[PDB]
RNA sequence: UUGCCGUUGCAUUUUAUGGC
């Protein structure tokens, strides 16, 4: 349901970047943000052959 | 006079006596070399390999075919070896011809010894020209290795080194000659004749990626092998070798400083090259830099971390806190500071000077003492922002005054691997220094 | 070679057929030979634990025999003492075999492969060309075990089977 | 006790790097944090190596909590790019699996780094 | 294509005859053909095909020296 | 000077820097 070929390995790119991104914000005992943006900007920019 | 007949001993006598003669470590200014970059954009530069002719090859007749000038040849990481005319010092190195490779060099038996095809599968490592001028060879990954004519640079003959993972990873000629050390990565040394085009016999005995080879005049090689933190000096006509091992462990260096300071172990040794037929330096995955003889294991003299140690990464990205504090400690301190691993190393045959490379953005110049068990500094090179895959001096003037060109091909990674720690705004080019007197 | 006392034990003959199996034998005469060394090698190592401590004797021929169980590599080097000559066994002595050595590298896929492609004379020890499974490669000696320069497994002109069936789907 | 604990030494350090480049040659190594726990739950990893200076450190932080529950030793390195040409690979890793094997040839090698991290912790 | 090397090269001018222990590397011929590898240690030497003599040959297991 | 991008500087070259 979740996580919205072309679409496939942007799939594959976007679910270990979260599961990446889960290890990140839980095992650090007060979470940044900064983290997660400098992913956001890593998967888009990866979309963006497009 | 005296000094004639002095200057007509150090013409060839000395260097067939085969000691370190060519004294100019006190007489060699430093600190105002003219330091010009260039930059060529063509995708990590791996190799450097100058050529210039030898005046009177030992009996006369003066050179091998232009008349008079010298050369460099240069390979990138995308396929591409370059000439550049490097004769007019204190000008800029002028690209003048161009070899690229393309996925159309793959052959199509695949499978056999048969890599008859002209060009480059795929990442070419390193090049080599030949001190007589007809040829340079180059080689890579792509386990051959080519003959290039050095005018047309037309595939003269390509030499596949037969196996299975026999990548090719530094190439040497023995000087005045044109017998050819290949330093093959499934552990094993290849000899060959350029003009017979042959391979004479191949020796075994290393342990590891022999990754970096050395020659000089007489029939040498020292070679070293990564992961195994040894040295192979490989004597042909007998057909032996003598292995010099590392041995330098932190608790003992303790030791010798608890008298009244971080250091730390041998990863690899990575680089070589040999001042005379009598000692060699290398240079090691610690920054280690070991000054070596003929007769002894241990180092003679090991200057310490050379080129300083890497910067610690910052409180921004090493975990994610939002608290200084406990990213303050998550650096733990110095205890994962790792060193400026060297890259390059190259030592001026017979001289009183060697030169170091690797990413500190600089070349560091050193200078042997006169009881050859010790070296030190002589200055600092910072123009060549970046890694340096290879360093090669080659010289003008009189027999006593000299006009250096010094040339540094410059990356933004390692000539193997990847291996980036921030690189901070590495030009693909060559750092050329002018330095004279 | 050498005997047993009791040979028809069927202790012993479980022992060899599990010896001779799991490591590529061709019948009980290897299992004697390299148990015979042993035997004589525990031999001449007990009686010197059974002379006194210091005695030169036994120091320096305790020291002798340790470097060169350590060099073949059946004893590791974190037990430099004679009794743990004593507790060395045969398996020790059969596994440094070239045979086993190199299924143990790779390249071989099963022990008995190994045994044969070291007999068609494929396998080269650093420069040597050696076509006899029972070879004792030396800890030095481990990481030099790869295909011979002349043999199709290595960077040779490909084989008899190889060339022929490469004519006929020629013609 | 910062966060990456059981952080090895000079000595220990490098030995263990030439036992991942023998076992990386034998074709015994698995390597990558996502490749590490997914063979630290299929059960063959004899022990683990983590690069304490990726970025940041919790993407590998997570495997203390598999290995110690699952009883194999854990050791951090202090260099991702040490531990990439130890790997004999062009990247760096961060994250290296030794898999179980009665077939290999660095065993007693492989035990002997073993007891010595084991000692360490 | 083979090298020929020579190795303990003393002088004997009690016959006024130079001997050794000669060695040869052919990678991948079969052997090296006394009279032609004879000639070619002339070549080498000063000269005289006729007045070298090489005469104590074996080759190694598994060929190559 | 460079596959692309930002430049000193001409009485067009010139010139050394920093982003992929």
């Amino acid at each position: 349901g979740a996580e919205k070929k072309n679409k496939g390995r942007i799939s594959r790119y976007l679910a270990n970047k979260c599961s990446m991104a889960s290890r990140i914000d839980n095992y650090s005992e007060e979470p940044s943000n900064v983290f997660g943006s400098v992913l956001k900007k890593q998967v888009e920019q990866r979309l963006e052959f497009y | 006079d005296k000094d004639i007949i002095a200057s007509r001993l150090k013409e060839d006598v000395a260097e067939q006596q085969g000691r370190v003669f060519r004294y100019f470590g006190d007489k060699l200014l430093i600190s105002e070399a003219k330091q010009s970059f260039t930059r060529v954009g063509e995708n990590n530069l791996t190799c450097i390999s100058c050529f210039q002719p030898v005046l009177n090859k030992y009996t006369f007749e003066e050179s091998s075919n232009n008349k008079g000038r010298l050369f460099a040849y240069t390979v990138s990481k995308d396929l591409q070896l370059t000439k550049y005319d490097i004769t007019d010092f204190s000008k800029r190195p002028k690209k003048l011809k161009y070899a690229k490779g393309g996925a159309k060099y793959i052959p199509t038996s695949k499978h056999e010894y048969e890599n008859t095809t002209e060009g480059h599968y795929d990442e070419i490592l390193t090049v080599a020209a030949s001190p007589d001028g007809k040829y340079v060879v180059t080689g890579g990954r792509d386990r051959k290795l080519i003959v290039w004519s050095t005018e047309s640079l037309s595939p003269v003959k390509v030499i596949p080194t037969k196996d299975r993972r026999g990548e090719v990873l530094s190439l040497a000629f023995r000087k005045n000659s044109d017998q050819l050390y290949a330093s093959c990565a499934d552990f094993k040394i290849r000899t060959y004749s350029i003009n017979q085009f042959s391979q004479l016999e191949i020796l075994y005995g290393h342990h590891d990626i022999v990754e970096d080879i050395s020659a000089l005049a007489m029939e040498r090689c020292v070679t070293v092998g990564a992961r195994d933190r040894t040295a192979m000096l490989w004597k042909i006509p007998d057909e032996t070798r003598l292995t010099f091992r590392g041995g330098d462990e932190p608790q003992k260096l303790l030791r010798r400083w608890m008298k009244e300071p971080l250091f730390f172990c041998e990863g690899s040794i990575d680089v070589v090259s040999m001042v005379d037929d009598f000692h060699f330096i290398t240079g090691s995955d610690n920054g280690n830099i070991c000054l070596w003889s003929l007769a002894k294991k241990k180092p003679i003299f090991t200057e310490r971390i050379a080129h300083g140690i890497l910067p610690e990464p910052s409180f921004n990205d090493i975990s994610g806190e939002t608290d200084e504090e406990l990213r303050k400690r998550q650096l733990q301190g110095k205890k994962l500071l790792q060193p400026f691993w060297i890259t390059s190393l190259y030592a001026i045959p017979y001289s009183n000077v060697f030169i170091s490379g690797s990413w500190s953005g600089s070349l560091k110049v050193w200078k042997i003492s006169d009881n050859l068990r010790s070296f030190e500094l002589l200055g600092e090179l910072s123009g060549a922002k970046g890694v340096v895959t290879k360093i090669q001096v080659v010289e003008s003037g009189k027999h006593g005054k000299e006009k250096f060109r010094i040339l540094a091909s410059i990356a933004k990674e390692h000539r193997l691997g990847r291996w980036i720690a921030n690189v901070s705004g590495a030009r693909n080019g060559i750092y050329s220094a002018v330095i004279d007197q | 070679y050498s005997t047993p006392k009791r040979p028809y034990e069927s202790s012993r003959l479980d022992a060899e057929l599990k010896l001779a199996g799991e490591f590529g034998l061709k019948n009980k005469k290897e299992i004697y030979r390299i148990s015979f060394q042993l035997s004589k090698i525990r031999r001449a190592a007990r009686d010197l634990l059974t002379r006194d401590e210091k005695d030169p004797k036994r120091l320096f021929e305790g020291n002798a025999l340790i470097r060169r169980l350590v060099r073949v590599g059946v004893l590791s080097e974190d037990k430099k003492k004679l009794d743990y000559v004593l507790a060395l066994k045969v398996e020790d002595f059969l596994e440094r075999r070239l045979q086993t050595q190199v299924y143990k590298l790779g390249l071989a896929k099963s022990v008995h492969h190994a045994r044969v492609l070291i007999t068609q004379r494929h396998i080269a020890v650093g420069k040597q060309i050696v076509n006899i499974p029972s070879f004792m490669v030396r800890l030095d000696s481990e990481k030099h075990i790869d295909f011979a320069p002349t043999s199709p497994f290595g960077g040779a002109r490909p084989g008899r089977v190889a060339r022929r069936n490469a004519a006929r789907k020629a013609e | 006790n910062p966060k990456a604990f059981p952080l090895a030494d000079a000595a220990l350090t490098q030995q263990i790097l030439d036992v991942v480049q023998q076992a990386a040659n034998l074709r015994q190594l698995k390597k990558g944090a996502n490749e590490a726990t997914k063979t630290l739950n299929r059960g063959i990893s004899e022990f683990i190596i983590m690069a304490a200076d990726c970025e940041p450190i919790e993407i590998l932080l997570h495997l203390p909590l598999l290995c110690e529950d699952k009883n194999v030793p854990y050791v951090f390195v202090p260099s991702r790019v040490a531990l990439g040409r130890a790997c004999g690979v062009s990247r760096p890793v961060i994250a290296a699996s030794i898999t179980t094997n009665d077939a290999s040839a660095i065993k007693t090698q492989i035990y002997a780094v073993k007891d010595k991290i084991e000692t360490l912790l | 294509a083979v090298t020929i090397r020579t190795r303990k090269v003393i002088s004997n001018p009690l016959l006024a005859r130079k001997q050794f222990v000669v060695d040869v590397l052919h990678p991948n011929r079969a052997n090296v053909s006394k009279d032609e590898l004879r000639e070619k240690l002339a070549e080498v030497y000063k000269a005289e095909k006729d007045a070298v003599s090489v005469f104590g040959f074996r080759t190694q297991f598994g060929g190559g020296k």
